[PDB]
């Protein structure tokens, strides 16, 4: 029809890929790129289910759908097909996680210049607020509860390859690698999955300061003022 | 040349104060400035962990090892192996760990912990290094993006399967840096540098204690995009 | 039937109202309103044409396209239909200008769960050898990029203490101290600096050679060959 | 004449610190440089030195015949090797650009103190040490290559004065004692000294 089946059908897998915690590129959104992703959710029936739950979202969350394991399950294998990575990466953790992102983006008027803000706070569990502190001593007591699975006493020594034709030809692999794209994606990848730990154990966290504190103590003790 | 000689003359007399030096100073900061020795560093400490990983008799890729939920096994070595090389690195003179240590490796929401996958504790004189399944395989299965965005502002080894290699790397040094805390001081310390992280500017810097080392994030300053 | 098309009609009314008498008001809407607007325009057989037309008004506005006057007519009476207003102040000029205000409305960027912003510093190492002129120039082009500050220009004769009694202590004190050591060790300052600074930028400098053209020519054109 | 030219060298040397006293400036010259936020006690200090340079090479004249300005970096990307004196003019004024950390740098080089070449009254007074008169000496003899660079910019052009930032044999164009160019031991032709390189 009218529609690009292909052209909107990648945006949306775009806007998936990024909404739901999922990739790590970053690419400048607008708003008819939103728009086209909606609307081809609208086109195809099997991804009506996300279409109305977005539906119901746009107006506020006083109400979410009730549904039985026979919708859920149809739903996530929507969301595998649509995302075409391992089914089981994302369950009702990530269902939720894009409810709460889609929600919190159709809300609030546009802004000249994005928003840049995270979607952990008000997004799961409104019954309360909990201290983090109270929550790390009472699951540590669950942790160390029982079943520690192996003795290791006297210790392996490390193996080592002083042959250097091997390290020279992983060397010669590692070339067409570049180190700053990777480590930009490991410390990327560990940030958000991260915060998705921080979202979803619904323990508030310094967004601003306790990381950034890590990473600025470290390299300043690392250089200046070291004494 | 070996030798740089200068001399400081006089008008109306010979007498001069005539100094020697060497070009020791001047070519080592021209090479250890330089990029180059530096990325060479780092793809050296990749290389070795990497054939550390090989020579573990472990044949099966990174991930592959973390998908398997029922022998955890496998990932307590890794993780330990790991521990042993940051061990190694900021301790050359020590290779082995002379404190049997046991896993206890979950797979539930609330052994999770929201920021130290790999909480490392000591229960009556045994050590206790937590494994948690869930956040370590929601790292691992993030897709790193691959086309050329660099923004500089033979083998069966790929861009993204060694990124997830250098994230677990990362992820063992700040388990690392918060043991290396546990055992320098009382569990007190411990607790509160898992709270404040603020330990970091006590007993780390470059000395007998502390060795440098590079703990490689030295090498790529990052920071938040906050406002 | 799953659509409610009398709400998003409402909406629909109100947004069409302000981008067609070209009041943006950012402020007025959201994204919520521009998707229920879209869907209803496209639920109709009526307004898949306002809906191809559009298409095209997401991303490439310099492409007019190319249609004659009947399809324009067909399309100014589905734009009377919408607006429900008498065509006395509609015309193609305005649909035009709304057009363009739903385009600049659509590639407004709206929000991002941030980033980590791993651009920072690099050095700049060449890795390679490096000349004098190429460095001067490339340099001196970031050298005066901006921030003025010093503002000492007014032009005054320097101060001067001109009682003999504070010279004559100094002078008396300075009796004791040698000319050729301090010679010697500012000499000796100037070259270790310098040799630090090309170290430090890799710059293929005359090992003892351009400092000696300093030193050798000066000294000696000034004591003869005097012209 | 070896003691004429000692007094007069030290006399001059008492006249830069005479005249860096009258500057008025109360944080000391280690921690003049030393403080990256302040950049106008730095600059009042470059702007002096390069005031005394050009009245003690042309005496005659006294008011400034220029307007100048200075920008301060504190990076290695700007930081030219060899020159932290940065010197040029930009739409009718001069720019006296510093690059701070390779003057901290120099001014704190574990300056020698031993002498190797082998060989009522008194009280509370004005003290000086070795490091002092050596960094002044120092801090003198690089404003001086900066004026050397400037008199050729301005006896010459700027495509001369950029060819002489190649070179430096310019130098000898002109400085010499001259009825126009006054004389003058210009501070380091009180010595020669060269390099034992092999």
């Amino acid at each position: 029809e009218l529609i690009n089946m292909r052209r909107y059908r990648n945006a949306a897998r775009k806007l998936i890929h990024h909404y739901s915690l999922n990739s790590t590129s970053s690419t400048e959104y607008k708003i008819s790129d939103v728009v086209m992703t909606m609307i081809f959710l609208l086109r195809s029936e099997k991804y009506h289910s996300l279409f109305k739950l977005l539906e119901t979202t746009f107006d506020d969350y006083t109400c979410r759908p009730q549904m039985t394991q026979v919708q859920t399950d149809t739903l996530l294998d929507a969301v595998r097909s649509l995302l075409e990575m391992p089914s089981t990466t994302i369950d009702l953790t990530t269902v939720d996680i894009m409810r709460s992102s889609f929600a919190r983006c159709f809300n609030s008027p546009i802004m000249r210049y994005a928003k840049i803000v995270l979607l952990q706070n008000v997004a799961l569990q409104r019954d309360k607020r909990t201290t983090l502190e109270e929550l790390l001593i009472e699951r540590g007591e669950k942790i160390q509860m029982l079943q520690p699975q192996q003795y290791i006493n006297s210790g392996t020594e490390i193996p080592f390859c002083d042959d250097a034709e091997f390290l020279n030809r992983l060397l010669k692999h590692i070339d067409p690698y570049p180190l700053s794209r990777m480590y930009y994606n490991a410390a990327n990848t560990m940030f958000y999955t991260t915060m998705e730990n921080y979202a979803v154990s619904n323990c508030k966290f310094n967004i601003e300061d306790y990381n950034n504190i890590f990473k600025v103590m470290e390299n300043i003790r690392k250089h200046s003022n070291k004494n | 040349c070996n030798k740089v000689r200068t001399v400081t003359e006089i008008v109306n007399s010979d007498e001069k104060i005539q100094k020697t030096y060497e070009l020791a100073e001047f070519d080592l900061k021209n090479l250890s400035s330089l990029e180059s020795y530096e990325t060479l560093k780092i793809k050296l400490a990749l290389s070795k962990y990497m054939a550390m990983l090989s020579t573990l008799e472990m044949t099966q890729p990174l991930l592959e090892i973390f998908r398997n939920k029922a022998d955890t096994r496998q990932i307590a070595a890794v993780v330990f192996s790991t521990l042993a090389f940051i061990h190694n690195r900021f301790h050359p003179l020590v290779t082995n760990f002379t404190n049997k240590m046991e896993f206890v490796v979950t797979e539930t929401n609330d052994t999770s912990i929201p920021g130290e996958p790999i909480l490392f504790t000591e229960n009556e004189g045994v050590l206790l290094c937590s494994v948690d399944r869930p956040s370590i395989v929601k790292m691992l299965s993030r897709e790193f993006d691959t086309e050329a965005l660099v923004n500089f502002e033979d083998f069966s080894i790929t861009e993204v399967e060694a990124t997830q290699y250098l994230t677990l790397l990362l992820t063992v040094e700040h388990a690392y840096l918060h043991y290396y805390i546990f055992k320098n001081y009382g569990v007190f310390e411990y607790c509160k540098s898992l709270t404040d992280h603020s330990l970091f500017t006590n007993k780390l810097r470059s000395t007998m204690s502390t060795k440098t080392s590079n703990l490689l994030l030295s090498k790529f300053k990052f920071t938040i995009e906050d406002f």
